[PDB]
């Protein structure tokens, strides 16, 4: 559900050239919880 | 007729303004296509006379 | 008489300062279209 | 198990109960009709305008800029584009009304342009049990809706018999998949062939 929503996320500014401010601080955030979950997931497999 | 009198005029206030039919906003002329398809406009005529 | 106390709300929901908005009138259109009798029956048609 | 690109299918609808086929002549009648297929046991129906392939499905947002400007499976929530897999054009709703009666019922028919103005479709899941993200299982109930026009493809049981429509009523809908990825130098069905050893011919009250 994450994973759709940041790709749709791109085809909106796939047209658009530049980013302005506002939409970097949106997509700061939903890479900041991304890492996060890759990290809570890989706890679940760091062990063998 | 009050009734009638609602369900009129509240989608003329959802219409898209001109501005931007001007521009090609083709989500904003899809809902002009909608309401235009809805109502016959000779039906107002015998009414607005 | 009573479905008359709900659009006279409606018309206060999409429509401010003389001017119409977009996000809230290109979804009530939306979904005033999803239940057909929602619209008077005469033009549902006379 | 499941759908993906490339691959014919054939709209199948529920109505006793009985099953209409969704098919389409093209050449001279644009417009679609139905035909039944519950019957098949007295009298084989027409496959041959019947078959649909879907050559592409993109998301929502993912045409926006198609617009504007090799085998992916699909979801709930996803646009679609098919395909006439005999008349080589694609399905969409019309500018028309074949109701004549101000139902405001779209009418569906075909189209040689590939711009997607009507060309496009949007699925959708008909129940609570499946929702938005998960893939389309072969037998699922589908909603099909415009994009251009944002009405359903529905069957309407009012002008006497039945035919289909785009209107604002949702008709349960299967995709039925039809024809998968073959190998090459095999046969399936839908294939014209001849049957030499000299071939099978018939006289040009020739029976």
């Amino acid at each position: 559900r994450l994973q759709e929503s940041i790709s749709d996320f791109y085809w909106y500014y796939s047209g658009k050239d530049v980013i302005e401010e506002q939409g970097k601080r949106n997509f700061s955030k939903a890479m900041s919880v991304a890492k996060q979950v890759f990290n809570s997931l890989t706890e679940y497999i760091q062990g063998p | 007729m009050s009734f009638y009198a609602a369900l009129i005029d509240l989608l003329g206030r959802c219409a898209p303004e001109m501005h931007l039919i001007q521009a090609g906003k083709g989500e904003a002329l899809r809902i002009r296509a909608i309401l235009r398809s809805l109502v016959p406009l000779d039906d107002l005529v015998g009414i607005i006379s | 008489c009573g479905g008359e106390r709900y659009l006279d709300f409606l018309r206060f929901a999409v429509f401010v300062n003389g001017e119409s908005v977009e996000e809230n009138a290109n979804v009530v259109v939306r979904l005033l279209i999803r239940k057909p009798e929602c619209f008077g029956p005469a033009l549902r048609g006379s | 198990q499941f759908l993906r690109t490339d691959d014919e299918v054939v709209l199948q609808c529920s109505a006793e109960q009985l099953k209409l086929c969704l098919a389409a002549e093209g050449f001279g009648n644009r417009l679609c009709f139905l035909e039944p297929t519950s019957n098949a046991q007295n009298v084989p129906p027409d496959l041959a305008i019947c078959c649909f392939t879907l050559e592409q499905s993109l998301s929502v947002r993912a045409l926006q800029e198609m617009l504007a400007n090799g085998h992916r499976t699909l979801l709930y929530g996803h646009a679609i584009l098919l395909r006439h897999a005999h008349s080589r054009m694609y399905l969409s709703c019309l500018t028309t009304s074949r109701s004549m009666t101000d139902k405001l019922a779209f009418d569906v028919g075909l189209q040689e342009d590939a711009t997607g103005e009507a060309c496009w479709w949007t699925m959708h899941p008909a129940s609570k049990q499946r929702s938005e993200g998960e893939k389309v299982r072969v037998g699922d109930d589908l909603i099909l809706v415009s994009v251009s026009s944002e009405r359903y493809l529905h069957l309407s049981t009012a002008s006497g018999e039945l035919q289909v429509d785009a209107s604002f009523m949702q008709t349960l809908w299967n995709m039925n998949p039809i024809c998968s990825c073959c190998e090459e130098g095999y046969v399936t069905g839908g294939h014209v062939l001849r049957l030499f050893h000299e071939c099978l011919t018939i006289s040009a009250q020739r029976r």
